[PDB]
């Protein structure tokens, strides 16, 4: 009769179809990414094309039920989700240039050499000389190629009524048709700059440390070098960590040797892992997981990628794939992936469609919030690593935040110039002849950084860097840097703690456990915004928690600087 | 809707054979039985056999064994029957009929057929 | 009476063609996940659905099996019996060979059986016996791996009602 | 063989006059019966199953009734529609076994 009956008969008979598929898709990508084999990539393809063509078919066929006249907001939400065309919008001639110019960045596009070099050599003129070099050969050769790819892009935008590529990549936090919950596009804009405003001081006190350490290694006023971060580009400034510390003779908590003493290996870990998720009030993992996954490396026979993941392929089946060595970094990406699998178990009622997070920073946050709880140093009292006579003082808890904020709060800068950047590259507001006549100027003025070689549009710096090559978002690690603190914030708080929030577990909590299920279970059925304030409260992205939680830092880099 | 079309008029000369068709149509024969029932001019009804075409078992009423042979192809929908030996008291009109109360279930409805004379 | 024909049978039925046949150990055989008995010739009716739809054979449910494929009436005075069959049922590959209905235009009557393979209509134009826009054949498969999860794993159903 | 009796073989009956068909079996049954209906050149349909069981869209004037080995077969406001031959069969054993047939007519 009515136009919603129909499409709820459509999206009923687009679930049980697309479930089936989707799962035969997944199954040949585990059976590639276990064994490198050709077969195995030929079934891969096979799978991916017939998944594909599904899609397409079907989204053909729901494009001919409007918007308009639907009242219910979850069968709009599951259409709205179907009915975008995407790369067909474009003429076949343009999608395959596209396909081919996609192939020809992945095969142009480091590792394990240059990383390595840059995260352990000590010299400059080392540093210096691959930084230039990695700078002048890809680059150069793909400046054109991001010009023409960033054209093509923007045809495909504009094809779909959205005003710049960056605006279709914004479009994942863009809420409507709800009152009091809205959230328009430009809104995360607005909201990040404040946002970085407000985080701005606590980088330059950390930024001033540094330079000052640095200073004592290697102007007093000038802009710390850019090959000195670490890494090629200075994403982490983790590997500074020897050179920045500020108590040189006090070791830290590393209990490796308390594991190989104990005689662990991965089981232990992941049941470890489930332990702590249990006594939060989380259900445990399935026999499933234990049966298929691969937790351990298969031997020299046979190849694998050893990137950790976790996959969850449908029809109730979750796997984790690791690489595990006995060592406390995997220690805590067991709980990180493992949080990720718990998310994923969440919302397995919902349907096909709404089977995803909140918005793309909700899974990591989630992921990270449980490596914070697990990497305090009374969880690892309790469990039995560290000895019962541990006595924590200042100067350890000093130590631990300056890790935590050369990992966390240094990457804040990078990560928001990176993505302001791209945004305002696709406005137009850059004219060619001068792109990195802004670019380099961004890199002082907000991250303050400086390059050491002068280069001219000639460049492609920035499309050197795995995710731009790669044709990614960039904000996602914002937003989940400040969703996680203002989870943690909130948990700590229904989890009546005393103290510090450096110093907070949820653990034999079911008050975390229910505030944080509450929000796992709704999927994307329901806005992010209303998500957010049934957990913490508020409707918006906060940086109060972060702050409350560097505070120490905060007050002891005050007073050196 | 369901239908069930039987072959037309045969003419059958003394001691020769026939095979008849019953074609179904808006559902699936290998779901349900179908049953073989013959009328004689100015007489009642009888019933011959029956076939579940899942397995190809069938049942006869047995003055009619050897006489009828039941069988159906799931493919093609179609269920057969084959009468050998004719002889001049064999000139009737031969139904193939679906009930479904025969399963023992509720709610149900019988489907018939038009009849297919045959005369000997 | 012949329950292991009945328990034990190699092939079984699909739900929207479930089989129905006329008829202490079974009890304390420890070998069924679920066993209810409701109010304390027999019937025994069996069929194979997932495990999630399970506690849809039960009077008073709603859902697709309960509705469109096999209705349990209010005053029901049986039991049902229903356990995990992974090891048989469920291939490397994909075991298709199980059906059932997803559209009907009513809700199904207590012990009714419903065969019929007339396709769906959903909008106004007729669907002239051709499946297209808004005419959907009815019966769709199951597919079962042996590494699904414990709700999408099948299992076999046998009603007994007195 | 269960051998089946029907009874009487043919009356008349006039309009909206109640006329009763007894359709009695050799041994117990577990009234597994039907009720069949013939017009003049038409195929046979069933009215009644399992004994007091009405097929969807059949008139509620039919009624059914018996158990054991006696059954009967009932209707009230007898119509012009009515007219035709009436079986009654057995489908608890093998083989079944159809009636004689009973002759409906309006004075
Ligand atoms: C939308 O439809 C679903 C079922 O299709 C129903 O459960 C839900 O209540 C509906 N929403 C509204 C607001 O009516
Ligand atoms: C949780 O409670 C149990 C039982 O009291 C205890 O053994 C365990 O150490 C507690 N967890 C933590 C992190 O203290
Ligand atoms: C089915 O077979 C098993 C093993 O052969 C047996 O233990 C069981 O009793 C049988 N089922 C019934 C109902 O007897
Ligand atoms: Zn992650």
């Amino acid at each position: 009769s009515t136009i919603e009956e129909q499409a709820k008969t459509f999206l009923d008979k687009f679930n049980h179809e697309a479930e089936d598929l989707f799962y035969q898709s997944s199954l040949a990508s585990w059976n590639y990414n276990t064994n490198i084999t050709e077969e195995n990539v030929q079934n891969m393809n096979n799978a991916g094309d017939k998944w594909s063509a599904f899609l397409k078919e079907q989204s053909t066929l729901a494009q001919m039920y409007p918007l308009q006249e639907i009242q219910n907001l979850t069968v709009k939400l599951q259409l709205q989700a179907l009915q975008q065309n995407g790369s067909s919008v474009l003429s076949e001639d343009k999608s395959k240039r596209l396909n081919t110019i996609l192939n020809t960045m992945s095969t142009i596009y480091l590792e394990p050499g240059l990383n390595e070099i840059m995260a352990n050599s000590l010299d400059y003129n080392e540093r210096l000389w691959a930084w230039e070099s990695w700078r002048s050969e890809v680059g150069k050769q793909l400046r054109p190629l991001y010009e023409e790819y960033v054209v093509l892009k923007n045809e495909m935008a504009r094809a779909n009524h959205y005003e710049d590529y960056g605006d279709y990549w914004r479009g994942d936090y863009e809420v409507n048709g709800v009152d009091g919950y809205d959230y328009s596009r430009g809104q995360l804009i607005e909201d990040v700059e404040h946002t970085f405003e407000e985080i701005k001081p606590l980088y330059e006190h950390l930024h001033a440390y540094v330079r000052a350490k640095l200073m004592n290694a290697y102007s007093p006023i000038g802009c710390l070098p850019a090959h000195l971060l670490g890494d090629m580009w200075g994403r982490f400034w983790t590997n500074l960590y020897s050179l920045t510390v500020p108590f040189g003779q006090k070791p830290n908590i590393d209990v490796t040797d308390a594991m190989v003493d104990q005689a662990w290996d991965a089981q232990r870990i992941f049941k470890e892992a489930e332990k702590f998720f249990v006594s939060v009030g989380l259900p445990n993992m399935t026999q499933g997981f234990w049966e298929n996954s691969m937790l351990t490396d298969p031997g020299n026979v046979q190849k694998a990628v050893c990137h950790p993941t976790a996959w969850d392929l449908g029809k109730g089946d979750f796997r984790i794939l690791m690489c595990t060595k006995v060592t406390m970094d995997d220690f805590l990406t067991a709980h990180h992936e493992m949080g990720h699998i718990q998310y994923d178990m969440a919302y397995a009622a919902q349907p096909f469609l709404l089977r995803n997070g909140a918005n793309e920073g909700f899974h990591e946050a989630v992921g990270e919030i449980m490596s914070l709880s697990a990497a305090t140093p009374k969880h690892l009292k309790s469990i039995g690593l560290l000895s019962p006579d541990f006595q924590e003082d200042n100067e350890t808890e000093i130590n631990f935040l300056l890790k935590q904020a050369l990992t966390i709060v240094g990457t804040l800068p990078f990560t928001y110039m990176l993505e302001k950047w791209r945004w305002m590259v696709f406005k137009g507001e850059i004219p060619k002849d001068q792109w990195m006549k802004k670019w380099w100027e961004m890199k002082r003025e907000i991250v303050g950084v400086v390059e050491p070689v002068p280069h001219d549009e000639t460049y492609c710096d920035p499309a050197s860097l795995f995710h731009v090559s790669n044709d990614y978002s960039f904000i996602r690690y914002y937003t989940r840097t400040l969703y996680q603190f203002q989870f943690q914030e909130a948990l700590c708080q229904a989890a009546k703690h005393e103290g510090p929030l450096h110093k907070c577990d949820i653990s034999n909590s079911t008050e975390a456990g229910q505030k944080l299920f509450n929000m796992l279970r709704l999927g994307k059925s329901e806005p992010w915004t209303l998500a957010l304030e049934n957990v913490v409260g508020a409707k918006n992205m906060n940086v109060r928690p972060l702050l409350n939680y560097f505070e120490p830092l905060f007050t002891w880099l005050k007073d050196q600087n | 809707e369901v239908q069930l079309q039987q072959s037309g008029a045969e003419l059958v000369k003394p001691g020769a054979s026939v095979k008849l068709s019953c074609t179904a149509s808006g559902f699936n024969i290998k779901d349900t039985y179908m049953n073989w029932v013959r009328q004689r001019p100015k007489q009642g009804l009888e019933w011959i056999g029956r076939i579940d075409p899942a397995n190809g078992n069938t049942k006869y009423d047995p003055k009619f064994q050897g006489k009828a042979t039941i069988t159906a192809d799931t493919s093609s929908n179609i269920a057969y029957l084959q009468l050998s030996g004719l002889t001049s008291e064999d000139t009737a009109v031969y139904y193939c009929a679906r009930f479904d109360y025969d399963g023992y279930y509720v709610h149900v409805m019988d489907y018939w057929g038009q009849g297919t004379s045959v005369t000997v | 009476c012949p329950f292991g024909e009945v328990f034990n049978a190699t092939r079984f039925a699909s739900v929207y063609a479930w089989n129905r046949k006329r008829i202490s150990v079974l009890y304390n055989s420890a070998s069924f996940s679920t066993f209810k008995c409701y109010g304390v010739n027999v019937y025994a009716d069996s069929f194979v659905i997932r495990g999630d739809e399970v506690r849809q054979i039960a009077p008073g449910q709603t859902g697709k099996i309960a509705d469109y494929n096999y209705k349990l009436p209010d005053d029901f005075t049986g039991c049902v019996i229903a356990w995990n069959s992974n090891n048989l049922d469920s291939k490397v590959g994909g075991n298709y060979n199980y059906l059932y209905r997803l559209f009907r235009k009513s809700n199904l009557k207590p012990f009714e059986r419903d065969i019929s393979t007339e396709i769906y209509q959903a909008g106004s134009t007729p669907c002239n016996g051709v499946e297209g826009f808004n005419c959907y054949f009815p019966l769709q498969s199951y597919g079962f791996q042996p590494t699904n999860g414990v709700g999408y794993q099948p299992y076999r159903v046998v009603v007994l009602s007195f | 063989d269960i051998k089946m009796t029907q009874s009487p073989s043919s009356m008349y009956a006039s309009l909206g006059e109640r006329v009763t068909i007894t359709c009695k079996a050799s041994q117990d049954i577990n009234s597994y019966l039907s009720w069949f209906q013939q017009k003049p050149g038409k195929s046979p349909k069933t009215l009644i199953y399992r004994a007091n069981r009405l097929v969807d869209g059949v008139p509620s004037r039919f009624s059914g009734s018996g158990s054991g080995q006696d059954y009967s077969l009932t209707i009230n406001s007898l119509e012009y529609e009515d007219m035709g031959i009436y079986y009654c069969l057995q489908y608890d054993e093998f083989p079944f076994t159809f009636g004689s047939g009973t002759k409906l007519e309006i004075k």
